[PDB]
């Protein structure tokens, strides 16, 4: 509840 | 007066604490390495952007880039497994990091652990 789950960035590469 | 082997490596921290710490200092392009929370022997790269979330009076947005560790190496998104965080980070300190969206995270200030007091 009303937790704090920061989101991570999805960097971009050759993939 | 506390002269020894210092660095950016912190040790233990959560994506929730970083955003608070990094912002606390108020230094743009500030990166900090910390240990994962729910990931197997993994780490998290948190960098403070020089861009505010809202405007004049809001904290600087942070960027959490999941850092993968393969035995004794490190990588992010790609396979490029650096010999150590010192190299993986340094390389970005000069070249920088590119976020899917396009955001360019620059690391110039090696967020140091700091004397946890209070």
């Amino acid at each position: 509840a009303t937790e704090q789950e920061i989101t991570y960035a999805e960097l971009n590469l050759q993939k | 007066g506390s002269s020894g082997s210092s660095g950016w490596y912190h040790g233990h921290m959560s994506g929730g604490q970083a955003e608070t710490l990094l912002q606390a200092k108020g230094e743009p392009w500030t990166f900090l390495v910390r240990e994962s929370l729910s990931q197997p022997g993994d780490f998290v790269l948190s960098v403070l952007s020089d861009q505010p979330k809202a405007g004049p009076g809001s904290p600087l947005r942070v960027t959490h880039i999941k850092v993968m560790c393969e035995g004794g190496r490190y990588t992010v998104g790609g396979l490029e497994t650096f010999d150590s965080l010192t190299d993986l980070v340094e390389h970005f300190k000069k070249t920088g990091i590119e976020e899917a969206s396009g955001a360019f995270v620059y690391l110039r200030q090696p967020y140091y652990s700091g004397p946890s007091s209070g």
